[PDB]
């Protein structure tokens, strides 16, 4: 059931084939750079995109 | 109850039991990538073609109400990026949708809006799939995205009709 | 100096006229709404921007 | 660690500073806009002088871009910061001293930045006058010329250090 807790699946998909890593960011065994994380967080509310959208409503975008 | 990381054989597994799995993980990726443009753009144009919903106790009026909506599209469009990662609607089903257009009915949160800031999320995720999207192309090597396309809109579809 | 750790002052503006409150955030002492926060924090790298406008660059945004 | 600033404490500081509430919407304007503000700028970087991502061109490669827009990002909140604050110090001991040597040693083309630095610049200003074509800020409307010259003077900074 949907629980009221604001948690939801947020995935992360990683591409890293140029070679580049971050310190403590190897987490799995892998040999081809790739990577999927999954976790479950708690949806935040954000005022300032609140704020953003009550203002800017009106205004066309990204030719949508 | 903490963060799975899936990566060599283990993802490389994943991805043949999924249908298309190379692309599939650029249709996700898409996604939540631009998840903040994805949300923001759909909410904007439920107001803007509705923009009663922002007018004095409309159903987005004040940031705390607006807050809560952008935090729900965002809270479904990423059911919506684990079902296309998975391939299956289960955990869309039973742990967002399961009871959610009557806790909608209660609140207050009217269904006509929904559904627009819906079909606009919708939208949008099927121009980044398709290399429709006009700001912003996705990084991948051309091809026919059009299946992956179809599938996510039927999850969305599957949003839709449970509201 | 410039110490090469990537640690700039990263500035919050809060305004809370509209009486919304959070729990577990009042961090200072007044009741009139506003704040501001400054706290040194790592600035990271983005990965996805950067492919983003690797690819994108030649696109006019924002009418620019 | 964190500073929190209000009440009595912020009404002070609001009154040593000039224009305080304009102030702290300009302030306000650059960092809930420091994405969009540094990717427009490198960005721009780019399409005037493509040649920075031609093979091992300054921003060649994920690690090198990045690189930059973390710099870019940098720059533009120890200038939000002089913003905050009205005078430059921090922005001059902590962010530009020894900065033109460093970049030199790692040759990150002056041409570059100095272009990076013009469009960031141009974005604030733009954002504080007015003239931003996709958003405005949700602020009271009036004449905010001043600060766009003091927020100008504190990117000049920037730029006659790195040229
Ligand atoms: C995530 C932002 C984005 C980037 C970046 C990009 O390149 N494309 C992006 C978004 C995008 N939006 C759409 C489609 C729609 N957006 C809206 C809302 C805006 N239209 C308005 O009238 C309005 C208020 C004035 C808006 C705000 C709408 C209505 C659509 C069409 C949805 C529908 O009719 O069902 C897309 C899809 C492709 C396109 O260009 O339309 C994309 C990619
Ligand atoms: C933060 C994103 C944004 C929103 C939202 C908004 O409403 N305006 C925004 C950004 C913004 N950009 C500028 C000015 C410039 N942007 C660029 C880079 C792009 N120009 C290109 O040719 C190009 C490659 C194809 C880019 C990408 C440039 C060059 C400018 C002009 C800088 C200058 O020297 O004048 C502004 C300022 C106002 C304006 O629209 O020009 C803003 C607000
Ligand atoms: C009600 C749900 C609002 C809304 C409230 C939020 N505020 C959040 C963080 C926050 N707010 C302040 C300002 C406040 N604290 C003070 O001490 C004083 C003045 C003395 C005021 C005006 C601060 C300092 C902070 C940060 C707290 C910290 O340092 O950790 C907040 C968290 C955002 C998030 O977790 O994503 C919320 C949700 N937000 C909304 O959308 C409605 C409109
Ligand atoms: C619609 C989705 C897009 C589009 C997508 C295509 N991607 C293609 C090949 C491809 N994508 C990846 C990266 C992906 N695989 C992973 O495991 C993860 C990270 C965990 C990522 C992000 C790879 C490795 C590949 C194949 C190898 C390569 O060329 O580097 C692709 C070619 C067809 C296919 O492989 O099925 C397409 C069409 N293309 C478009 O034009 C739209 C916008
Ligand atoms: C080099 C500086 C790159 C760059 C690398 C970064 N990766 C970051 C986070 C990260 N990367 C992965 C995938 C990686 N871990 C694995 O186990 C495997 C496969 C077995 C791979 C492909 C993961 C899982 C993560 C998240 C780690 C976690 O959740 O604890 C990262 C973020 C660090 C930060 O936020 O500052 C970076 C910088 N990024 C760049 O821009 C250049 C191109
Ligand atoms: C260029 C900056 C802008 C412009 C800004 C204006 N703001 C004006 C008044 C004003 N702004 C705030 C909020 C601000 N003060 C704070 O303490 C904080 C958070 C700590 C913030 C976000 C307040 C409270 C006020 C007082 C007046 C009111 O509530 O209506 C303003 C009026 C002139 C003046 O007060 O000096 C202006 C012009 N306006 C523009 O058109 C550009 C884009
Ligand atoms: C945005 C397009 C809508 C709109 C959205 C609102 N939702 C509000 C409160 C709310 N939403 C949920 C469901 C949400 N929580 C979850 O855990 C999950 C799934 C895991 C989701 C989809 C709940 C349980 C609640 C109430 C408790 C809470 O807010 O945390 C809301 C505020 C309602 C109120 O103040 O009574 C809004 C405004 N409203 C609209 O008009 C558009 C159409
Ligand atoms: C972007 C507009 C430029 C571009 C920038 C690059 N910077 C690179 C490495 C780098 N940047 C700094 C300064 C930075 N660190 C700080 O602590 C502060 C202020 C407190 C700043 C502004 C340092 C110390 C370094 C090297 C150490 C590090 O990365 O942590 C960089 C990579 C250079 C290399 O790998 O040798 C780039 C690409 N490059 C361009 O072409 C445009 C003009």
């Amino acid at each position: 059931a949907m629980k009221k807790d604001s948690k939801a699946p947020c995935v992360e998909v990683f591409d890293e084939r140029d070679g580049c890593k971050a310190a403590g960011t190897q987490k799995a065994s892998g040999d081809d750079g790739f990577c999927v994380k999954v976790s479950m967080k708690a949806i935040g509310f954000n005022a300032a995109e609140a704020a953003s959208v009550t203002k800017n409503y009106g205004i066309k975008r990204f030719g949508a | 109850g903490k963060a799975a990381y899936v990566g060599g054989a283990d993802l490389q597994a994943l991805k043949k039991f999924v249908s298309e799995g190379n692309k599939r993980m650029d249709s996700v990726n898409a996604i939540v990538s631009n998840a903040s443009c994805i949300v923001s753009d759909s909410v904007s144009g439920m107001v803007c073609e509705n923009p009663s919903l922002i007018a004095p106790n409309g159903g987005v009026y004040t940031n705390r109400k607006m807050a809560a909506c952008l935090r729900d599209a965002e809270i479904i469009l990423r059911y919506v990026s684990y079902s296309l990662l998975s391939g299956d609607s289960s955990v869309l089903e039973d742990r967002c949708l399961n009871g959610l257009k009557e806790t909608y009915a209660s609140l207050g949160v009217p269904a006509a809006g929904n559904a627009r800031t819906i079909s606009i999320m919708k939208a949008t995720v099927i121009g980044f799939i398709t290399n429709n999207s006009q700001q912003k192309k996705l990084s991948t090597p051309a091809g026919d995205c059009s299946a992956l396309a179809s599938e996510v809109g039927g999850y969305f579809d599957k949003v839709s009709s449970a509201l």
